[PDB]
């Protein structure tokens, strides 16, 4: 379920 | 070529896209050859739904192989503040300092590149290490 979209802490 | 990287094998994974600063992320060599691999994520993936594993072509500086196992000794010695340490948080290893140790076990960890401050218990953390020039540091 997680993706570097809802890993990444910015930009 | 280094020993690890043979396709099949488990991998950590840096980035230089900001916001994954400090991380590393648990993977698979999938396709070695330029200086680049393929490799698989085993904790992200491409879609919420996650049916399709992150796969993602990367340059072998990007790679190092999966931290050592801790002896027993060290895998049970006391974390202190100002420790470096990893945490694992959003399915992934991340660095930080321990700021603070509390009466229960758990710790305080501030991240620098996301000004975070986040607490965990011990077992969500394990000891930062560097792999550099083919050594564990």
């Amino acid at each position: 379920a997680r993706t570097k979209q809802t890993a990444r802490k910015s930009t | 070529l280094p020993s690890y990287l043979k396709p099949g094998s488990a991998v950590e994974i840096s980035s230089d896209e900001i916001g994954f600063r400090g991380s590393w992320y648990m993977g698979k060599v999938i396709t070695i050859p330029s200086v680049k691999c393929q490799v698989e994520y085993t904790t992200l993936f491409f879609d919420k739904e996650g049916t399709k594993p992150l796969k993602e072509v990367v340059d072998m500086s990007q790679l190092r192989p999966p931290a050592p196992p801790m002896s027993e000794i060290e895998k049970k010695k006391k974390i202190v503040v100002g420790e470096e340490v990893d945490a694992f948080y959003n399915d992934g290893w991340w660095e930080g300092d321990v700021t603070e140790v509390l009466d229960d076990g758990k710790f305080s960890v501030f991240f620098r590149s996301s000004k975070e401050q986040i607490r965990f218990r011990k077992d969500e953390l394990r000891f930062h290490r560097e792999w550099v020039d083919g050594a564990w540091k």
